[PDB]
This record gives structure tokens, sequence and C-alpha cells, in this order.
């Protein structure tokens, strides 16, 4: 199988290329060379090519496709009850896909998938012309040849994937463009979107510009924002980058976009995808990478100086955090000199505040042993994909024979096969990882086994960065003392580091960041964003050995963390260049400098991260005390933002001055230069999680969401939906997500499926709504959570929407049959309900692969030759989980919903989790499978006739006239045949019925809910703030039985159950809240927990919906309940289990 | 007084402590630093697990 | 255990005893580079 | 009547602690002086 | 039986003072080299 990826997953390399063209005499050269055109462009040069590919406009009929939209989106308005804003988007939708721009990228999207598909996965390698508008595709082996007229480039499938992408990725940032601009007060501005497109591909500067001006768009933007719009501190972040210089009509029209409105430019200017990525230049990209790995940019006597200052802030910390989590000092030893102080804190147990300015005292104090080493990771972590290494005799496999064997003249002694695993799982199948403490001990005593000390550093693909950054894949040993000492920090040290511990307790980040959302605006809290790029290849061993050396005594573990903090020095590191090897000498690479460097000052990205987290707080903390001013550092990465509290003394820009001199100063004394462009104050713009905020509201990020196995269609449309629902649950709109979502959905059914389906108007829009609730492919229509924040039953919202469908337009029920195809289960399928609460027991034809779970469980049970796993899969985990869900099938008053709760907390619920931790591990899979390439075939064929039948499922009639409500409950009773109570959820749209109170009625006022607006909505009050208002699963289990006793279930055979349970542990015994902070709450209620709050939800959505409808409130409006029956009486009687519980228990998991 | 006489030991034995370590950080960081580019062997700094 | 408490300062010292010896050899071979 | 065996033990330990101190002077010095 | 206790570690230490000075000369002599 040949060319496998379908989306650009890896660097785009050119060494190939330049093997090929020159070097390399293989059969497929003597073709390539054949057909290149006199004018053959260089691979660094390939995005000049692509930009000149033009298609024949409208050569796709995608007419059928804008009328689906438009019906479904009617139809899901319509169910929504929302009818005053149907029009704005459908008329949104119609207008951006019968644009010429738009409709041009739309084909031009297609005609890349489709060129894609019908390439990947071919057994055959030498495809022949493909046409691509006025390009002439033509590939062979992984290399790509493309001609337009009489220019060439020879390119590698990663550089074809990406145009690929790039057309995709400017396709969905049109298509959202238009939408979110159909939804905003300020009309559209999709000119400015194609301008801006215009511009950069009219760009010529060479590579190296093109692409730095690509990286700066985004910085420059938040810069010019932030010029414009600070009140009390300064700002030149602006200034440094050279977008005006190189390219003036983008910063004229950046310029532009920020006069129009601030947000607008963030938004737009926050996509860094949707252009071409560049191929990464090797040969300097990584000489620079091993240099820097190399540099001293500070002595090493200074750097120990201040590693001991970094350890006594250390020191003091972790003492704070200890005492004010249990009232006593940790066992420490008192150096003689100790303060006396000191001394007296520590006899009476206390933390006085005089510490707190005062860390040089704590360099006399030692703490000792607190813990022991965890050498026992759980599953969590040694099952992933990281790739890895087995040991040195193995790099000899990260290249290619034929370009070794020409750039040197000499073989490579390459041996059959590689000896050993080539990632994590199979290392744990194989049976490495089952004496770690024995694989870790060359680390307790200091000499890592030379085998295990080379590292292969990998270039990060979709970056922007010519010279690219590279992060480092390492052998087995160092990738387990890793994983060990990373569980180790994050576990028993770092949450007693006080300063530092206000930064992972959800509670307190969000009390945060809601306090400095609240009093950024009213200047009295300014941040300063710092970004080191450096950070990676940073710390040298002097700066961190007296941590490392304390964190050795406090875990009674023998220079087991000072092992890896002067590793480095004596471990091999080579570049997977895989057509630039470097020598081998004796079997091992030899230095040269530019793909080998035996011996560096650092491990590279990824090692030490938590270790390095904690120095870069304990000196930002060292430098912001000194000066004697609030702060909050808050970040976890490279990029780190410090907030700062106003000061009564001095306005805030001179203590933003002093501040920053300060964190210039102490980053200065750790080989940590930090330039400006790396660091900009503001008290308007800060970011966190990867989400900016503008004065406090967030800037949503409709515009990059929305443009971000074997394959299939089931999972590419999860993936979409996924990506749409992440989008919505940040601050996009709900409706901009919605219907971006429903026209990539139609797009991407387009794709694939045969002409026959699509120009079938009727069946496309009956396929979007048909979700996989009632068993169908997944779809951005249904989906109530695109809404609300909590659970929600989808099931009513399902039938709502078909029944709406069926009542308004022209499809027969006949049809919705003819799509749903609903087949029942034969038998009931215990475990699927209880792993999922809210689902009929439907087939679920669509779905990738069905029963998979025993073909991996029964793949590693076998053919494993390891210890841990066989104590680990005994007797079948499938077969007992069958039998737990069958036991607690058993309940009188079957109620999933608890099923669920019970079935969780039990290690049957955590065995199913590592099981399909190993099936996500794409390697399992592959090696379960006993290829994928006619498994896509077949699976394309299979769906592509499914829904070509004619048969029916089932009537259903009966089920789409009355309550969504009413009609899943029997639609429920059905497919069990056990009237199953207690987790139907009704749907607020039939529910109540929104009116204004305009021209209300007497009647009207009988019941409902009121909304009392302050004054007038309008646009503008969208987007600002008003003023409105392990052994833990004995802990929860034992909450449960609590919360049980207090409402008096005490059931005997539940009683059994739970403490089976306990003693095989071994115990005995937001997009709306700105608009809800706007309006007033109403509890005068006669009826009606967790559902009402989606009832004001919706209550909101009204308004909001008005609102961005070109209309006004002037009263309160009401919700009146509509339907009647939606409504019912819940008791919760009891879990009567009925048959004697035959669960037994597991023992041998934790 | 059988046990005090005892500790004052102890807290000679854990300065003395603190004074290997000293070492062990300088002389560890003088071999590694002499190790980057060569093939010097990576001598073990702890005896070993008890 | 009153003697316990001494017999585990022992051993304890029984690691100084090579822990310098392992830096001993290190010393010594770093002597013949020069 | 053992008491009197164990004080000659430390005061030989002060007496190995000045040296200690003595020649860590010695050693740090040096280091910096590199 | 503390008494042999105590000539264990009393012949330990004496292995203190003859090993430091078994290479006092040896670290020493480091600084005559430089
Ligand atoms: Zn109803």
């Amino acid at each position: 199988i040949n060319r496998t990826d379908q989306s650009l997953k890896n660097p785009l390399l050119g060494t190939e290329v330049s093997f090929c063209l020159k070097s390399s005499s293989l059969p497929h050269h003597v073709r390539a060379l054949g057909q290149i055109k006199a004018r053959n462009l260089a691979s660094c040069d390939y995005y000049l090519l692509f930009r000149q590919v033009v298609l024949p406009p409208e050569v796709y009929p995608i007419g059928v496709l804008i009328r689906a939209a438009e019906a479904i989106l009617t139809v899901i308005v319509s169910a929504w009850k929302l009818d005053h804003m149907t029009k704005t988007l459908y008329s949104s939708v119609r207008y951006a896909l019968t644009n010429p721009r738009v409709r041009a990228q739309l084909e031009l999207h297609i005609a890349y998938q489709r060129i894609v598909g019908q390439v990947s996965y071919s057994r055959e390698a030498d495809i022949g012309p493909k046409r691509l508008g006025n390009m002439s595709l033509q590939f062979i082996q992984s290399l790509v040849i493309a001609t337009i007229d009489t220019t060439s480039c020879l390119m590698t499938y990663n550089h074809f994937l990406a145009a690929a992408d790039t057309a995709k990725s400017r396709c969905h940032l049109l298509i959202a463009s238009v939408v979110q601009g159909a939804l905003w007060e300020q009309g559209s501005f999709l000119d400015h979107i194609i301008n801006m497109i215009d511009i950069i591909d009219s760009i010529n500067l060479p590579h190296d510009d093109y692409f730095t001006i690509i990286k700066s768009i985004f910085p420059y933007s938040q810069g010019l924002v932030m010029g414009r719009h600070n009140v009390s501190v300064s700002s030149d972040f602006a200034s440094v980058f050279a977008i005006p210089e190189l390219c003036p009509q983008l910063d004229s029209l950046l310029k532009k976009l920020l006069q129009l409105d601030p947000v607008l430019l963030l938004m737009v200017s926050s996509v860094q995808k949707s252009w071409y990525f560049p191929e990464i230049r090797m040969v300097d990209g990584s000489r620079e990478q091993l240099h820097k790995m190399r540099v001293e940019l500070e002595t090493p006597q200074a750097l120990l100086s201040y590693g001991h200052t970094l350890l006594s802030i250390f020191r003091a910390e972790f003492i704070k955090g200890y005492v004010s989590k249990n009232a006593k000092w940790p066992p420490v030893h008192l150096l003689p000199g100790c303060d006396k102080s000191i001394k007296n804190a520590r006899e009476l147990g206390r933390w006085s505040p005089a510490f707190d300015r005062r860390w040089q005292l704590f360099e006399k104090v030692v703490i000792l042993r607190i813990a022991d080493l965890d050498m026992d990771p759980d599953f969590n972590d040694i099952v992933s994909d990281k790739a890895i290494i087995s040991s040195r005799r193995d790099w000899v496999f990260e290249y290619n024979a034929a370009a070794f064997w020409k750039k040197y003249g000499e073989r490579l002694e390459r041996p059959p096969a590689r000896s050993g695993p080539s990632r994590l799982v199979n290392a744990l199948i194989d049976g490495r990882l089952d004496n770690i403490p024995a694989l870790l001990e060359p680390f307790y005593r200091g000499a890592v086994e030379f085998e295990d000390r080379l590292t292969v550093l990998v270039p990060k693909e979709k970056e922007l960065k010519v010279k690219g950054r590279f992060f480092s894949k390492q052998t087995l040993a160092i990738r387990i003392y890793q994983v060990v000492a990373e569980a180790a920090l994050k576990n028993e040290v770092m949450p007693y580091l006080k300063t530092h511990s206000m930064t992972m307790s959800s509670t307190a980040l969000t009390h945060l960041l809601n306090r400095l959302s609240h009093t950024i605006t009213k200047g009295d809290s300014f941040v300063i964003n710092l970004d080191y790029s450096s950070w990676c290849n940073g710390f040298r061993p002097e700066l961190q050995a007296p941590i490392c050396r304390q964190l050795d005594q406090m875990f009674n573990c023998g220079y087991f963390f000072r092992t890896g903090c002067t590793l480095p020095c004596f471990t091999t590191f080579i570049i997977q260049d895989r057509f630039n090897p470097p020598y081998s000498l004796s079997g091992e690479p030899v230095e040269d400098g530019v793909t080998c460097a035996v011996g560096t000052k650092t491990m590279g990205e990824g090692m030490r991260q938590k270790l390095w987290t904690i120095l870069t707080s304990c000196w930002e903390i060292i430098a912001l005390r000194e000066i004697n001013v609030t702060f909050n550092i808050l970040g976890q990465g490279d990029n780190q933002t410090i907030i700062i509290h106003k000061s009564a003394s001095q306005n805030n820009q001179l203590l933003a001055e002093r501040a920053l001199g300060a964190l210039y100063k102490h980053a200065r004394l750790a080989g940590h230069n930090l330039k400006v462009e790396e660091c900009w104050v503001s008290d308007c713009l800060y970011e966190y999680g990867k989400k900016l905020f503008f004065r406090g509201v967030p800037v949503p990020g409709c515009l990059k969401q929305l443009s971000r196995l074997f394959p299939n269609l089931y999972s590419k449309l999860a993936c979409l939906t996924s990506s749409c629902l992440s989008a919505a649950m940040a601050d996009t709109s709900p409706w901009v997500a919605l219907a971006t979502g429903v026209c990539l959905y139609l797009i991407e059914l387009y794709v694939e499926l045969p002409p026959a389906i699509i120009q079938d108007e009727s069946l496309l829009t009956t396929l979007c709504l048909v979700g996989p609730s009632i068993g169908g492919l997944p779809t951005p229509a249904t989906l109530p959570s695109v809404f609300f924040r909590g659970m929600s039953d989808p099931l009513p919202f399902q039938l709502a929407l078909l029944q709406t469908l069926i009542k308004t337009t022209g499809v027969t029920c006949s049809l919705v049959n003819r799509v749903v195809k609903l087949r029942i289960a034969p038998y009931p399928d215990w475990l699927s309900l209880v792993t999922d609460p809210t689902s009929l027991n439907i087939a679920q034809v669509y779905r990738p692969e069905r029963q998979i779970r025993r073909w991996i469980e029964e793949a590693i049970a076998t053919s494993s030759h390891s210890s841990r796993i066989a104590t680990f899969f005994q007797q079948p985990l499938t077969e007992m989980a069958q039998l737990l869900a069958r036991d607690l099938s058993t309940m009188m008053p079957l109620r999933p919903r608890d099923m669920s709760a019970l079935f969780a907390l039990s290690n049957v619920a955590y065995g199913l989790s590592i099981i399909d931790l190993f099936q996500k591990s794409s390697t399992v899979v592959s090696a379960s499978q006993a290829d994928v390439a006619l498994e896509s075939v077949r699976y394309k064929e299979s769906i592509i006739q499914g829904l070509l039948d004619t048969t029916e499922g089932y009537n259903m009639q009966p089920y789409l006239e009355g309550c969504t409500y009413l009609a899943a409950k029997q639609l429920r009773r059905l497919t069990w045949g056990r009237d199953l109570v207690g987790v139907t959820m009704p749907f607020v749209a039939e529910q109540f019925h929104p009116h204004s109170s305009v021209g209300a009625k007497a009647e009207l006022y009988l019941d409902a809910i009121i909304y009392c607006p302050q004054e007038t909505l309008r646009s503008h009050h969208l987007t600002t703030r008003g003023d409105q208002p392990a052994a833990n699963l004995v802990k929860d289990t034992l909450v449960l039985h609590q919360w049980y006793k207090v409402r008096k279930v005490t059931d005997p055979h539940l009683n059994t159950l739970m403490a089976r349970f306990l003693l095989e542990k071994g115990y005995t015994s937001g997009y709306v809240n700105i608009l809800s902070t706007w309006l007033r709450f109403s509890s005068d209620y006669l009826h009606s927990t967790i559902h009402f709050q989606h009832v004001f939800t919706y209550g909101c959505l009204y308004a909001d919906s008005v609102i961005r409808s070109g209309g006004v409130i002037s009263t309160p409006y009401l919700l009146s309940a509509s339907c009647k029956t939606c409504f019912e009486k819940i008791d919760s009687e009891e879990f009567v289990l009925a048959c004697e519980p035959q669960y037994r228990g597991a023992e041998w998991l934790i | 007084i059988l046990g005090e006489n005892i500790k004052i030991l102890d807290r000679s034995m854990k300065t003395m402590m603190e004074t290997m370590k000293l070492m062990m950080e300088k002389v560890d960081l003088l071999y590694a630093s002499t190790a980057v580019g060569t093939s010097a062997p990576m001598l073990p700094s702890h005896p070993a697990p008890p």
C-alpha cells in the first residue's frame, strides 16, 4: 500500500525530492525524469504553483446541496420554534453557496478531495494522469508530478496533501465567514476575506520572507489591536514586526479591519493553517537546533548559583504549601546557622508571613523523605501511541539504504528486522514493561545503559517555521523514566507548591479568570504575557541540578532525578532526515554537527515538562516578589500570563515597567534570554488556553475552529461534528456553528456518495436529519448539546426534527422509514445501554466496526508473551462486563441513568477503559487485523448500497405524531419491552412556546416563565457584559452510599453489591452567560433540577434570535407551556435489584 | 540523656550528607561538561537500591 | 529500637564508603586525559 | 559505665569536621578558579 | 552487645582517617598541576 495518509500529518521534506532528481537509480527515476518539463520548480516553491490552479466555473452541480441546506436549516428552526430567523439563516446559506469566489473555492476543495480519495490506499503505485483544472497531476510511488502548462514541480505526496488541506481550509474559512457575517450587527465582511486571500496569494517574496509574513500576521494583529485599545499601559508590540515593510497591502487591509471592528480583526487574523505550510530547510534547521542545544548563554558557575537560589525558593514554596495543607512542617533538617525565626516556625508548625519576602532564609533548610517514588506507572500512561526507538541498534532503521549508499559510498549494515517494538503499547504487549523497577534501576544508580542513550529528533508538521521545530522520540527506557518522573512530580510535589498550586484547581482557576475578566476593563489589573521561544532548548544542567538533588533527597530515590538532570551530556542525538543519514563508523552514529550530535546540554522539547514549569514559576516568583507587587502567575507552557493587580501608590505604567524589568533581569540569570517580541503588557487583551480575550469578553473562534484506523465516511463526519461541537462550546454562536456544519456535512457527503444519491434533494435532507441516536451518520443537526451545557436526551429532539420535516416539507413518512431503516436488535444488549444510557437497542449499521471489543481483547490475550497483560486478562473482560450489565439490568424500576452510575464505579469499567485505550492505539488494531485497503472499499460499498436500498425498517407513523417525550418512551418500551423509565428528558421546544407579550392575551397569562429586560436589547448587548445576576473510586462510592442513605435508599441486595465493590478495592468497614447577567431569573414555578437550566437557556435564546433578526424587545416576554404530556411526576421508588447479584469482583485491577 | 547525645550524631551525619551532595553536584557537572562531544562512559554516581 | 536507629546509621555511612570510591575512579581517570 | 567510651569519638568527630570544612573551601575555590 | 557495635564503628572511622589522607595528596596535587 502506497500513499496512506489522506491528510497532512507529516512535515514537508525535500531531501527525498533532491535525492530523486540527481541521485538514485531506481526504476521510478526513469519515469519521473521523463515527465519533468524544462521549467522544473523546486519543491520549496510548490505553493507558488498551486496558487495558479483555476477550475472551469460551475463544474460540479451543487445546487441540490444549496436547496438541501436551505430545507434542513428551515426544518431545524421550525422545530426550535424560532420562526423569525429562518429567513436570515437560509438566506445566508444560499448567499454563501451562490457567491462566485466561494463556489469556486468549494469546487476546488471537492476536486482535491476526490483526487486524494482516488489515490490514497492504492495498491497501484503509478496512477496515471489526473486532471485538476489546468493542472495535470501524476503520481509515482510517494512522489507527485504537477504541471500546469509548461512548468513542473516534482513534489512529495506530503506537498500535495498540504495543498489539498489548504484548499479545504480556505473553503471552510469562506463558508464560515459568510455565515458569520450574515448574523453580525456589521454587515457581510466576506469582501475583506477575499481581498486578504488575493493579497496574500499575490505575494512573490522569497520563501523565507513570505512565511515570515504569514507567521507574523497573527501577532501583528494582536499588536495592532493592543496599541489602539490600551487605556492604562503603553504598547509597542506592533512595532517589532516587519509586515508594513514587506507587504504594505496586507498592512493596510489589517488596519482597515481594525478600524471596522477589533473583534473582527482578531477573528480573521487567527487563521494560520489556511495558508500553505513551509518546507523545512532541514540542513540549516538541524544545524541551528543542534547548536542551540549546546550554546552557553550564561557561565555555568553563575547558573549554579542561581540554581541554588531557585532551590531556596522551591523549598520555601513547598514548605508553605505543606503547612497550609497539614498545619505542620514536613520532615526537615536544619543546617548550622539556621535563622531563629525558622526554628520557631518549625517548632510551632506554622508559617510566618515574613518568609514570603525572605526566601533566602530557606537556604539552610533541607527537606527529608516525604514519600516514595511510584515506580509502577498505571496503564493510562504506558498505553499510548508515542513512537519510541527500541534501542541504539535500531537507529539504522530511521534512514534509507539507498541514500546512505549514495551519500557515503558504503552499505548500511541494517539487520533483517527491528530488534524490538516501535511503540509503547507494543513494548507493553511484548513484556518489556513488567519489571520497571529493574528497568529504571540504572537510573537509580546513575549509569544509564549505553544501549538506552540515543535520541532521535523529529521535525514538527503543520508549523509555519521555515527553520522548523523538533520534538524528540526517545528510547523505551528513557521514555519510562520520563513517565515515572513526570507522574511523581505532578502527584507528590507539585500540588504542594502554594503559588503554583493555584493554577490546576479548576475552582480557583475559574474564580481567578472571572476576577480578571471583571477587573481588566476597570483598569486596575493589567496582564504581562511572556512567550518563551528558546524555553525548550533552554535549561542547562547547572540551573536545575540543585532542585534535582532536593527532589532526589525528597523521594529517597538516590540520584534518580539528577541522572536525568545531567543525562543529555552523555546522549547521542540524530535527526530523522530519511534521506540525509549520518555516517556509521562501528554501528554507531558519527557526530557531524548537522545530522548527528553526540552529547548536548539539554534533552530537548517534551522532556522534563513539569520540572521546567516548576523552575519557571520559581524564578518568576522571585522576580515579582522583590519589587513588592501582587501577582498571580497563570500558565503551564512556554507562554505564561502574569496578572498584576493595581497598587494605590503608583500608576499601572510604572508598575508594568518595573515588573517587565525585573522579569528581564531574572530570566536573564537562567540562560533564557527574553526578547521584546516575546513579552507584551496589556489591559485590554490577554490569552489563556489558546483562546483570546478582548476586554474580558472572549473572542469567538468561529473562523478558526470551523477551519480545522482506515478512513471512512463515519469517521470523517464524527470528526466534523466534534470540531463543530467544540466551536459551539467556545464563544462561537450556536447558529453560526450549526449552519456552517450543515454546509460542511453536505459537502462531505457530496465528495463521497455517487450522483444517484446526491441529486435526490429529499433523500439528502432526510440523511442529514437522521442522527446517530436513532441510528445514522453523525450530523450537526441532531445535537441538543449545541445550545446547552448539561446532559440532555437527544432522542426527543430527533423525533421532533423528523416530525417537523414531515409536517413542513414534501418528504413523506415512507421516505423517513427508508432512510432511518430501524432494526431492533434480536436480543437486549445491556452493556451498550449501561455505557450509554440514552440509546435505543438498534443495529448501528453505519458504525465503522461493532463487536470489535472481543477482537482486540482476544488478540491481546494471545500473542502477548507478557506478565502484566496476562494477570490483567485472566478471564475475558468483555464477558464479565456483559455479566455485570445483565446483573444491573434487574432493577424493577429500570433506571439506566443509575445503571451507568453503578457500573462506573467498578473495576470492570476501568478494564473496559483500558481496552478502549488499547484499540485507540492504531498499531494494536492493525495488529489485530487478521488488508485495510479493501476494508475501506467494502465499507464504502456497503453504505452506498445500504441507503440506495428501498426497504423499510419499521412503521414510524405511531412514533412521529405525539409528544416526543411520550413517543420516545414508547420507542424505548418497544425496543426493550421493559417500559424503561428515569432517563427520558422532554424537548424544551415542544414543552413551551415562546410568546411576546405585546399581543399577549389573558389566556396566555395563566402559566408561563416571564423575562424582564431592564432596557431594550441590541446587537451591541450580545458582546458586552451587564450587571444583572486510584483509591478515589472508594470515596466516590462512599458518597454515593451516603446519598442513598440520606434519601433513605436502604436495600439489602444493593448494600451487598456496594460492599463487594468496596472490598474489591481494599476498603472495609458559556456563550449566553453574558446575556444571563443581563436578565433576571424567575422562580415562580408550579411544577418545574438541571432541566430548568435548559429552559432558561431556551428563553434567553429566544431573545438572542429576535435581536439577531433585526428586531428589538419592548416588553417582557413569556414562555407558555404548550405540550402538557411532556410533563411528568417522578418518584424514584427504589433500586429493587430482584435477582441476586452475580458479578462478584475482579481484584486484579488497581 | 542517652538519646539526645545520639540525635546530635544524626544531625552531624545529615550535615555531612549536604557536604557530600555538594561535592557530587560539582564533580558530576565537571565530568559531564567534558563529556560533550566525546565517548566518555557514564560512570555511576550512587551505589545501588537497597 | 534504641540500637536500631544507630544500626541504620551504619549502613548510611557505608553508602559514603563507596560513594567516594566511585568518585575516586572518575576523578582519577580524569587525570589520564591530561 | 559505657558513656565514657563514646565521648572520645565525638571529640574526634569535631577534629574530622574541621578537616572537612578546611578542605571544603579548598575544593570550592578550585572550581571557581577555572 | 553494644560494645562490639562500637568497635566496628570505631574501625570504620579509622577507615576514614587513612582513606582521606590517601586522597588529600591526590586532590591537592591537582592544584600543583594547575
Ligand atoms: Zn409535547
